């Protein structure tokens, strides 16, 4: 669970070489496309109606980003994740009810896009560590238990 | 149900997949074992070193298989029977793990063919994964 | 896969369920409702007090659907693929929730026919409600 | 995720009429009949090699036992079940590697057997009181996160 140098290393490394805006948008979209009942929480989001209709969505994209700026809440500080999601807990569990086994399938959509930008350097190792920091921060997404 | 589309897609992957059998395989048997941990103990009789000659041998054989219901995609129940006792009779594996593997498989080809692996691909891979998967997990009750 | 011996445990269930189908389909939402209070949000148009008429209606429609998939359990599909589209896209109902009525739905039974609910025939009806669901989410992608 | 005082009445007044062999006894059994890939950690029971078999196990029966004791001790400090886990967690996950979702598999095994037992008294309300419980034991029996 603790997160080991090495890991801490391979995560600060990764995240350094990341466009949110790129990266964000891609998961987001693969997300509504791979898994189309998500599409159900992004009513406001316009024209849905198709992968490339999703994937030139400027709403995605934008929310994308802001996706990825929040995991890079939870780079800057890989002790502290608890703390830095538990508002966006209260949002995601308490409020709309997003079922937490959508935490993890975005967490295993965006191991797939890094992996996809990021090529061989994205070692198994690499992704152990990423694997690690997505299932942590959906952990902190969840319900929370005292 | 997998479309006429989504086996057009499949086979699409299997083209690119076909000549590195060994080498996709061994890697997301590594890719498995190194990010699900608790995987390792379902092969205690394995060297699960980097690149072990047990690892390239099993991740052949079980890309291999894979490779059999992509060319039998249209029945890979009967294409894959003869694995389905092993896993869920004999062995047990919890239901869980297929999901990890196919995971693990979609990584590999997101790192070598990211190209390929486009939004529609994935859709595609993803459906037939877990049909072949649940022909795997068929037998348990 | 359904057995021979499952489809005869699930007809077994469903003429317990004969002459209740208002009533265990009732109280299976009011368990699905009560206890996994997200489910109520796919729901805003609905009164759901204890025993709403909206619900016993909608109750007994839902348990009516799997009498119908018990009839032509032979080929569930056909039986209900007008609820296919309707459920995953239309409503895009979160997978998830398949699992929360089919959970539901065992309980009811359970507090109603004990004996009936026998460990032979739960393995059976939950390999069934896994099918029926399996129906209604095979439309996604 | 807090427990109410109505859920902590349903659930203490349910405990107290709950005879841990029998209860645990039958859910155990039913884990390993319903999901059959459960057997892979109880080799050491012996025969397991149909429901009677397994419904008639003596092993079975007292290690069901063992789990029912184990959910009462959850029963008895409602608000401190994370530390009254943290050991058997590092059992069960740690150790063992038992997947958490059969954690929740047992759970739901529970609740039917609770409701077979008790019938109509496992009111919706009841089952929602025991619901948080099995799943806060679950949440505790899986991975640590600090
Ligand atoms: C696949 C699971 C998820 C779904 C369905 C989902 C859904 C949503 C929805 C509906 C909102 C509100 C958007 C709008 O009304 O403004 C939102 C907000 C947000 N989510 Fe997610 N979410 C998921 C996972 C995550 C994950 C794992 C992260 C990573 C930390 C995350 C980060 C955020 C952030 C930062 C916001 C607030 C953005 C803002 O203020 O503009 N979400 N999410
Ligand atoms: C995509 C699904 C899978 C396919 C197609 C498949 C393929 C097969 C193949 C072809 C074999 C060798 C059989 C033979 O030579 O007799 C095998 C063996 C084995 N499989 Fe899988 N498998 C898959 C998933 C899994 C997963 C998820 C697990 C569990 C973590 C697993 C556990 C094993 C084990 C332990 C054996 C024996 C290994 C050894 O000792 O030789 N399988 N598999
Ligand atoms: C065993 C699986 C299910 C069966 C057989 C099924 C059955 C049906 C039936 C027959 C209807 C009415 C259709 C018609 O009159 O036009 C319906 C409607 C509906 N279903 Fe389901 N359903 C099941 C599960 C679910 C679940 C898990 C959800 C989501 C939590 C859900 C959400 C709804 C909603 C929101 C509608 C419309 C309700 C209303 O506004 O009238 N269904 N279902
Ligand atoms: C379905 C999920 C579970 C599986 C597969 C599982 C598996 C196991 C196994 C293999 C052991 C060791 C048995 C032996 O070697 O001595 C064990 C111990 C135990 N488990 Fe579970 N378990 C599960 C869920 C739970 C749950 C939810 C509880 C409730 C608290 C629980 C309570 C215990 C207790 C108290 C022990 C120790 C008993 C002793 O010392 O004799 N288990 N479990």
């Amino acid at each position: 669970s603790d997160f080991t140098q090495e890991e801490r290393q391979f995560i600060v490394n990764l995240w350094g070489r990341v466009d949110v805006e790129q990266i964000g948008a891609e998961a987001l979209a693969r997300l509504l496309i791979v898994y189309p009942w998500t599409q159900r929480f992004f009513s406001s989001f316009g024209n849905l109606s198709s992968p490339s209709a999703i994937l030139h969505n400027a709403k995605v994209h934008a929310h994308g980003k802001k996706v990825l700026t929040s995991f890079g809440e939870a780079v800057k500080n890989l002790d502290q994740i608890k703390q830095t999601f538990a508002q966006l807990s209260e949002l995601h569990s308490d409020k709309l009810h997003v079922d937490p086994e959508n935490f993890k399938l975005l967490g295993n959509i965006l191991i797939i896009v890094l992996a996809a930008h990021f090529g061989k350097d994205f070692t198994p190792a690499s992704q152990a560590a990423w694997q690690k920091l997505v299932s942590a921060v959906a952990h902190a997404l969840a319900l929370r238990y005292h | 149900v997998l479309s006429p589309g989504d086996k057009a897609n499949v086979k699409t992957v299997w083209s690119k997949v076909s000549g590195h059998v060994e080498d996709y395989g061994a890697e997301t048997l590594e890719r498995l074992f190194r990010v699900y941990p608790s995987t390792k103990t379902y092969f205690p009789h394995f060297d699960l070193h980097h690149d072990s000659a047990q690892i390239r041998t099993h991740g052949k054989k079980v890309l291999t298989a894979i490779g059999e219901a992509v060319s039998h995609i249209d029945d890979i129940a009967s294409a894959l029977s003869k694995l389905s006792d092993l896993h869920a009779q004999t062995l047990r594996v919890d239901p869980v793990n297929f999901k990890l593997l196919s995971h693990s498989f979609l990584v590999v080809l997101a790192v070598h063919a990211p190209s390929l692996l486009t939004p529609e691909v994935h859709v595609s891979l993803d459906k037939f994964l877990v049909a072949v998967s649940n022909v795997l997990t068929s037998k348990y009750r």
